């Protein structure tokens, strides 16, 4: 059995506990058709596309729309530029808006 | 990471061989960009367009499979 | 290893750029049923520093962590919650006991590493004084396993390699203890 | 404002006019350039690196070709072509750029959690050697048979004697 | 492609075309119109008439066959005889 | 625009023209590979995108030295 | 008999070479140990009385993935990729500052805009061809319908 | 001001930072073309430029003032593509290069785990803008010329490449900083002595220098590639060139003399000892001191460019090609195995740290 | 399908060509000789100049004699693996193998061997070399590693059969053999 799904590390990477599981119930003796490792397929796949998981957050966004939620009220805060996650965003006790260095580490 | 340092030589020497040409492929460019940046939302529509007459499930029509079934799923419990 | 990812800080700004990367925040805490528990305050160098120290003073918690992460058969950030707690707070006894038994050992040390771009090869000398303080204070003892004790590089007499730059303060206080201690 | 964009456009452009064939070795290394350094800012810059470290040197062969085929066709004839046409026809172009349908894919972003237990932490490059030297051994074994077989090749392709 | 798409008619039509634009005695001209005698031409004039006729279909007179011609037929007889098109590039061809 | 093949015309009218489309063609299924690989963090895509790479250079060379003959082939009379 | 005359140029790219090493080797290290002495401009740099001598962070280089997570853990906890602190106990703020990146997956702008390098027998399927949405929509859908069960 | 005034230089300060790294690596190049003719003069037994500015020391001042004020020849204003684009792309990928090169321990403005593959990759593409000068040019010199720059780039290619593949594989890790700090306890010119000669018969095939000067051989192609150009595109040219043999001697003094390594690990510690190292003061004299050691190897190199000019003859190409072939290429080859087996059966497989 | 009992699945190097029986010797011998025989012949069947025999030139006869050595060679290592695999008849080869194996592991060493490689590159070398012998017509690959994937189960050794008592092996259990997968991961289930 050849292996698949390295990650950067030479370990396994995310998805191959998925992979591995499927092949270990596809290749069981115990069962009669590959019905039972039908769910551990989707499983793979949502581990590597999230196709279901992104079609959720389409339906969330899409709902709260419809009912005149405010985007910036129900989701998480975020910022854009790496130079701006200040000490006053990150909560810090003497916090200020002044950028932080990313120049060199 | 080359492109950094050649784009100013290339444009500024598109613009002087070919000044009509160079404006209108950058006249293009800026315009596109103010559709995103200003949500025109021209670009949208037309991917709109094409996915609705090439058979593709549209941003609509997967929504309106949602309201399908949460108008059927409510009658079940009622 | 510079690769890109999506999990930490990338290599520039241009990097978020065309990935459009968002830095999200969750202003949510821990659910109130999960018990709380102080998290480990000490940065990069003071934790390399600490990192025998930590091993030498939680094995037994380390492993039960490690061994409770293997039998939860993926479950694993959920039924190990109970287990990690008692690695963080162990980890912090060790960190208290040298701010307050080898503070000024500790912080030479730690010193040394962010002046030495944090390779223990750079810093023995200041790391012989902690462990000497150490061990006396907190009967902890630096072993790197697999290997005889007498092979341990940290107790190399003649290593091949050596810094190039000397930190200064751990030259004076290697000085000082020689002079007075080993007469 | 994504400048990536304007160099496509630009280099789509002088791919419809391009007439001599030292212009579409210039396409080719405008075409190289693009790729580096998208991979080297988002995907792979180990992969970025060994474009032009590879691709360079088959581009500057590939120009000394040039020199001994040039058979002065090009550089007097005639195109016609039109101004109208071809920006036309990269405006039509640059209206389509979705190369996939799935909206949610295209659309939401996702993340990835980092974990602490890969403490041995090598480059990509460590790995595909550790796996490409043990596991597909067979397969770099056969990638230097076709290696062999091209200097083979190209001999008793052009060699007179 | 490398091959010859003349006809005596064509050949004969080109020639007269090219004749006419000279100082010739006559006008109508056929393939048993001499040089000399109906066109009227001395030897430098017979020569520049060659030459014309050469380029017009881009065909070289030998040295022995020029200095012997009488006649326009003889002309269109070595033009269908002797007409190659030339050599294209590699890429004219295959491409 | 793609399904009226104007990709046929951005090809040049030498035979090299040709080559150089075949190179930008494969190039665009390894960095098909290299991204799926690096979104995956799986590194048996980028053994592929490695072994696709040194094999589209390959061809390269065999279809140069086929051109270079079919060029000497022409110029054969080499009276000098 | 030495030509002192020909060593000058010498001197001088001499020089050259020290003017590049002095003034990066000393303006980094500064800047780097100045960012680490709080999380705000009056503590960087004004210095306290009360304060020892100052120690210097030196620039780092070999870094690999631990670094990273290193750099972003210690922001967190210093508003600085270098930040310096040995407390044994995080601030209650470090619970709930954690940085998480979400960035999009769509593949790059040279595969789906060059004129040549776009076209392909599954590109054109992927792009033109609604068969393989349509069985993909089917498993989103299900998702929904069995909500109920 | 004053609070916005001094925190907009910090603002500023990484640009002067880089401004003052392209400065610095400008006066060694400046003072380079200046230093040759001083060296191949006393050689030659002259003196060399001392006439203009002090002893000499605005000679290449003069030369570059003078080249900007100089007329551009070309057909057309509007034909600045032509015989601008190759310039660029040779001064370009050579400034570029410098990116990777630590002044110091982490000096370097680009670090990464495939710095050595980027200095490669990035010289490379060097290569290609210097033949589109001939961009089917009628300067037959120019188009000679062009012919002759790749025939020399398939010769060095290969046995540069390999060589610092060897130096990478001896210390596994393709960090240039990591391999000048491999050279602690032992400078690469030891135990690879081979392999410093060919590094530099290679630098000098890719700078294109005698006795490998086929490309701009003043005696057969009167300038080369260059018999065209004057006024701002010969700077640019002449710039990236003697911009090239800065960077192939610092490479020779990192890849086998240990970079910024100090010469006397006693006398180094000595130095530095006088200086307090809670002061800044202590961190611009190591600055000085290690960019000095790596001044002073890589000077030495830069001599020896223009010490082999002054003795040795030119080679023509078609031998060049038969020598790096013939020659280089199963002796970097054989090395690349000698070296794996010695370590393997001393139970000395290199690993980074 | 007349199978017989698997001995080894991956059999080493040195342990097919140790098996070698006498015919597998002769079978070497004759290809060898083979490859230059066969030139005569060919030159016997139709002279390759003209219409008069001519021997074939002293060099074509020494590379000729070298690519029957290899192909005398190649026949006889899959010869001998297939009695390894249980495909040939192997009775003989079972006794050797069943003493050598039982030797070794009464004197608690592995009847695979200690390797050089580390539990990855082991099962690794298995997964390559297992079964290539398939293919050995086309490109050559062999077991030339100490690794434990060889498709058997020692427990197998632990009974006596017919003729096997006057060997007098007296067998510890597995867990105290040097080398073996069952007695190496003592302290740590991941490091052996
Ligand atoms: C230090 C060593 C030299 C020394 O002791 O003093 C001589 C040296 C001055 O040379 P000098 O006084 O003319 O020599 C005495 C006679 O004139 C010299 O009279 P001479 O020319 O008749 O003597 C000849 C002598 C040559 O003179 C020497 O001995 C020089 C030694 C050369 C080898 C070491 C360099 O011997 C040689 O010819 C040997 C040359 C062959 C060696 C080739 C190199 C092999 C490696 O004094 C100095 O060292 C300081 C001056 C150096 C310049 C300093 C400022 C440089 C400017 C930089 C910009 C600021
Ligand atoms: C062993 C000497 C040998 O190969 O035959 C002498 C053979 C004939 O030399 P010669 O003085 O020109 O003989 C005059 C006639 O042309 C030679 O006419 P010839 O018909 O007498 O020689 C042709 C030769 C055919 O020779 C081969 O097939 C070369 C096999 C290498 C593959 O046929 C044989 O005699 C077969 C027995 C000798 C080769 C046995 C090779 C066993 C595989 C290893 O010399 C070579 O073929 C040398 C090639 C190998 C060079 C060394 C490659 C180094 C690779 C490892 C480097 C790292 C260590
Ligand atoms: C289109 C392209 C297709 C690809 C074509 C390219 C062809 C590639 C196929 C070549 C083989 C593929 C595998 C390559 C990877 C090898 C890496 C590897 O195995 O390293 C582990 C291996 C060490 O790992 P290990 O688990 O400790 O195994 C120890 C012995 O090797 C194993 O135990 P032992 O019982 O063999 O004891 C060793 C000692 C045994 O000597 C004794 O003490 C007497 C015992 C009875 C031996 C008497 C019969 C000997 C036969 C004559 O002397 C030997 O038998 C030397 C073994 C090599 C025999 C000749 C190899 C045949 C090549 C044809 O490294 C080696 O030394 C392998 C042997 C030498 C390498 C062979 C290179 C062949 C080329
Ligand atoms: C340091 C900057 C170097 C480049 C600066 C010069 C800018 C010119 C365009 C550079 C590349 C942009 C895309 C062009 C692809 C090649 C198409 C081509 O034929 O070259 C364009 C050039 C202009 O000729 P023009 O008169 O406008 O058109 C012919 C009219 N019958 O016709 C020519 O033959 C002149 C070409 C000169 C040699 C250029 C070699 C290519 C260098 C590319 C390096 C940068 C990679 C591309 C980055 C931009 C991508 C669009
Ligand atoms: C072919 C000869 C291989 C036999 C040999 O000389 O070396 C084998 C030897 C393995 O034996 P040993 O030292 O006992 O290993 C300890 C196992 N725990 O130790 C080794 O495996 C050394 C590696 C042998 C490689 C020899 C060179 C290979 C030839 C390439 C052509
Ligand atoms: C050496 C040394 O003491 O360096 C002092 C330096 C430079 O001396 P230089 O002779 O120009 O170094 C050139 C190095 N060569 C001679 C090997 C080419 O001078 C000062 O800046 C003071
Ligand atoms: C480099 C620093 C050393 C300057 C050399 C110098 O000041 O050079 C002296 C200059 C140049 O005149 P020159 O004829 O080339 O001098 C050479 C004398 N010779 C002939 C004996 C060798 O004279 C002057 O003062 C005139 C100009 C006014 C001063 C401005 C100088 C240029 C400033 C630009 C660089 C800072
Ligand atoms: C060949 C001549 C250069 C040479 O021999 O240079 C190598 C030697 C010896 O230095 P090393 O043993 O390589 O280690 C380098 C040890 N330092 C760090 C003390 C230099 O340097 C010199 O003696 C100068
Ligand atoms: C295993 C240990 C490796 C040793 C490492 C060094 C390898 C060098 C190989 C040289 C071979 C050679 O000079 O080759 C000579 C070849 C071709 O000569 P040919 O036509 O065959 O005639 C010679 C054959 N004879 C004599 C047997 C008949 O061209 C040359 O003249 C190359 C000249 C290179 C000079 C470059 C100057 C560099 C200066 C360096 C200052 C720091
Ligand atoms: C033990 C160490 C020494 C062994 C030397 C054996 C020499 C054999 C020889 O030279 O074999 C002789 C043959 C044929 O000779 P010829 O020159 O064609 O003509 C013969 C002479 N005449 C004209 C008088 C008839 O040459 C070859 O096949 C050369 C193949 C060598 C390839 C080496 C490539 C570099 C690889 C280096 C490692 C990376």
């Amino acid at each position: 059995a050849p292996l698949q799904q390295v990650g950067r590390h030479g370990g396994p990477n995310k998805c191959f506990g998925e992979f591995q599981r499927v092949v270990e119930c596809m290749t069981n003796a115990k069962h009669d058709s590959y019905e039972p490792c039908n769910n551990l397929k989707n499983d793979y796949l949502e581990c590597r596309k999230h196709k279901v998981e992104r079609y959720k957050a389409f339906l969330m966004q899409k709902h709260a729309e419809e009912l005149g939620k405010d985007p910036e009220e129900i989701g998480a805060p975020f910022v854009r530029k790496r130079r701006f996650l200040t000490s006053k965003t990150l909560g810090l006790v003497d916090g200020d808006d002044y950028e932080i260095g990313v120049e060199k580490i | 990471p080359y492109l950094v340092a050649f784009r100013p030589a290339v444009l500024v020497f598109f613009f002087i061989r070919q000044p009509i040409g160079a404006g209108l492929l950058a006249g293009g460019f800026l315009f596109w960009q103010a559709d995103r940046h200003f949500n025109f939302g021209i670009r949208d529509n037309i991917h709109n367009f094409k996915q609705t007459i090439l058979g593709f499930p549209t941003q609509a029509s997967k929504w309106e499979t949602f309201k399908q079934v949460d108008a059927q799923k409510r009658a079940q419990l009622v | 290893s510079s690769t890109h990812t999506n999990d930490s800080l990338n290599s520039s700004n241009y990097v978020d750029k065309l990935k459009d990367t968002h830095f999200v925040f969750e202003n949510d805490k821990l659910p109130s049923e999960i018990p709380d528990v102080e998290e480990v305050g000490a940065t990069t160098a003071p934790l390399l520093s600490a990192a025998y120290f930590i091993g030498a003073k939680c094995q037994d918690y380390n492993d039960d962590f490690m061994l409770c992460q293997k039998e939860a058969k993926g479950n694993g950030p959920i039924d190990c919650l109970k287990e990690g707690r008692r690695v963080t707070r162990c980890a912090s006894g060790v960190l208290k006991d040298l701010n307050t038994h080898c503070s000024d050992e500790f912080r030479l040390h730690w010193q040394c590493l962010s002046f030495s771009n944090l390779e223990y090869k750079n810093c023995r000398k200041a790391e012989s004084l902690l462990n000497k303080c150490v061990f006396e204070k907190m009967n902890l003892v630096k072993k790197i396993p697999g290997i005889p004790e007498d092979r341990q590089i940290h107790l190399k007499q003649n290593p091949v390699l050596k810094p190039v730059a000397l930190h200064q303060d751990s030259e004076v206080a290697f000085k000082k203890a020689q002079n007075e201690n080993s007469i | 404002m994504n400048l990536e964009i304007l160099d496509l456009s630009i280099l789509g452009f002088y791919s419809l006019i391009s007439s001599n064939s030292f212009e579409s070795i210039a396409i080719l290394v405008a075409t190289i350039m693009p790729v580096i350094t998208e991979l080297w800012y988002n995907y792979s810059q180990l992969f970025a690196l060994l474009y032009t470290l590879i691709y360079v040197g088959a581009v500057v062969i590939l120009f000394v070709f040039i020199l001994s085929v040039i058979n002065e066709k090009e550089e007097y004839e005639y195109e016609y072509s039109g101004l109208f046409i071809l920006i036309l026809v990269l405006l039509l172009d640059d209206l389509d750029d979705n190369e996939s349908n799935d909206n949610d894919y295209n659309n939401v972003y996702i993340t990835d959690y980092a974990d602490w237990f890969n403490n041995y932490n090598e480059s990509d490059l460590s790995v595909i050697g550790n796996l490409l030297f043990t596991e597909y051994a067979l397969l770099l074994l056969i990638i230097s048979f076709i290696l062999l077989m091209s200097i083979i090749g190209l001999i008793l392709i052009v060699k007179k004697d | 492609q490398s091959a010859s798409t003349l006809t005596k008619e064509d050949v004969l039509t080109r020639s007269v075309s090219v004749l006419r634009g000279f100082e010739v005695k006559t006008k109508d001209i056929d393939l048993q119109t001499t040089f000399v005698q109906d066109l009227g031409m001395d030897s430098l004039d017979l020569n520049d008439a060659l030459v014309a006729l050469e380029e017009e279909f881009d065909v070289v007179f030998d040295d022995k066959t020029a200095n012997e011609i009488k006649t326009v037929g003889e002309v269109v007889d070595f033009v269908l005889a002797n007409y190659l098109p030339t050599e294209q590039s590699i890429n004219h061809t295959i491409r | 625009m793609d399904l009226i093949l104007l990709m046929l015309v951005a090809v040049g009218l030498n035979i090299i023209d040709i080559y150089i489309m075949i190179e930008i063609l494969i190039m665009g299924c390894t960095v098909n590979t290299i991204y799926s690989a690096s979104l995956d963090n799986d590194m048996i895509g980028l053994i592929y995108s490695l072994i696709q790479i040194i094999i589209a250079g390959v061809e390269s060379a065999i279809g140069l030295s086929i051109l270079v003959n079919y060029n000497r082939i022409r110029n054969s009379e080499e009276i000098e | 008999m030495i030509p002192f005359e020909a060593l000058i140029p010498y001197a001088i790219m001499f020089a050259g070479f020290c003017l590049g090493g002095g003034v990066m080797n000393s303006a980094i290290t500064a800047d780097i140990t100045k960012r680490a002495r709080g999380p705000n401009q009056e503590i960087k740099r004004n210095v306290g009385e009360d304060e020892g001598p100052r120690n210097y962070t030196k620039p780092r280089y070999n870094t690999d993935q631990w670094d990273k997570y290193f750099a972003v853990r210690d922001l967190r906890l210093t508003g600085s990729l270098r930040g310096q602190s040995d407390n044994a106990v995080a601030e209650e703020s470090f619970k709930t500052n954690s940085i998480q990146p979400y960035s999009n997956t769509r593949r790059p702008w040279v595969l789906r805009r060059h004129i040549i390098m776009k076209n392909s027998p599954t590109k054109w399927a992927r792009k033109y061809s609604s068969r393989r949405d349509e069985r993909e929509q089917e498993i989103k859908d299900d998702y929904i319908r069995g909500m109920g069960e | 001001m004053l609070n916005n005034l001094f925190d907009f230089i910090e603002y500023i300060e990484y640009w002067l930072i880089i401004v003052a790294f392209v400065a610095s690596v400008l006066i060694v190049v400046a003072y380079l073309t200046v230093a040759e003719r001083k060296t191949m003069g006393y050689m030659q037994r002259r003196l060399g430029p001392n006439a203009v500015g002090y002893y000499g020391v605005l000679m290449a001042v003069a030369d570059a003032l003078k080249l900007l004020s100089k007329e551009i020849v070309l057909p057309h204003n509007g034909d600045i593509i032509y015989v601008m684009s190759g310039p660029l792309i040779s001064l370009f990928s050579v400034l570029l290069s410098w990116a990777v090169i630590p002044f110091g321990p982490g000096l370097s403005l680009l670090d990464s785990e495939y710095s050595i593959i980027y200095l490669l990759a990035s010289g490379s593409i060097g290569v290609f803008g210097t033949v589109i000068v001939g961009w089917m040019s009628n300067s037959k010199y120019t188009v000679l010329a062009t012919v002759r720059t790749t025939a020399q780039l398939i010769s060095y290619e290969l046995v540069l490449t390999t060589v610092v593949f060897i130096i990478a594989l001896i210390v596994s890790s393709l960090n240039i900083n990591v391999i000048i700090e491999s050279q602690y306890n032992i400078w690469y010119i030891i135990p690879f002595f081979p392999l410093c000669l060919i590094f530099f018969i290679s630098a000098l095939a890719e700078t294109a220098r005698p006795p490998f000067d086929n490309v701009e051989a003043e005696s057969e192609l009167v300038s080369g590639h260059m018999t065209e150009l004057s006024a701002s595109p010969f700077v640019i040219f002449f710039l990236s060139e003697y911009c090239s043999m800065v960077l192939m001697s610092t490479l020779t003094a990192i890849f086998f003399f240990g970079g910024y390594l100090p010469f006397s690990n006693t006398i180094h510690h000595l130095i530095l000892n006088l200086f307090d190292q809670h002061s800044i003061y202590y961190f611009i004299i190591e600055g000085i001191l290690l960019s000095g050691y790596l001044a002073i190897k890589a000077n030495f190199f830069m001599f020896s460019f223009v010490w082999i000019r002054a003795a040795a003859p030119r080679l023509r190409y078609d031998l060049l090609i038969l020598f790096c072939w013939y020659v280089l290429l199963p002796i970097v080859f054989a090395i690349v195995v000698f070296a794996p087996g010695i370590l393997y059966c001393f139970d000395a497989l290199p690993v980074i740290i | 399908m007349e199978t017989y009992e698997l001995i080894d699945s991956d059999p080493k190097f040195s342990r097919v060509v140790r098996y070698f029986r006498p015919s597998d010797y002769l079978t070497w011998a004759l290809g060898t000789i083979g490859a230059p025989g066969l030139m005569v012949l060919f030159e016997k069947i139709e002279p390759a100049k003209g219409n008069t025999f001519k021997m074939p030139p002293p060099s074509i006869m020494r590379i000729a004699t070298t690519i029957g050595f290899f192909g005398g060679f190649y026949y006889a290592y899959t010869s001998s693996t297939k009695r390894f695999w249980g495909y040939s008849e192997n009775a003989k080869e079972v006794a050797k193998d069943r003493y050598e194996v039982k030797k070794a592991l009464s004197e608690k060493k592995s009847p695979y061997g200690s390797s050089l490689l580390n539990p990855y590159q082991q099962d690794m070398s298995a997964r390559n070399s297992t079964n290539s012998q398939l293919l050995l017509a086309i490109f050559p690959w062999f077991n030339v590693a100490n690794h434990q994937s060889h498709g058997i189960d020692l427990r197998k050794y632990y009974e006596v059969r017919d003729g096997e008592e006057n060997w007098n092996f007296t067998l510890p259990p597995l867990d105290q053999v040097k080398d073996l997968d069952v007695a190496q991961y003592k302290e740590y289930s991941n490091y052996p």
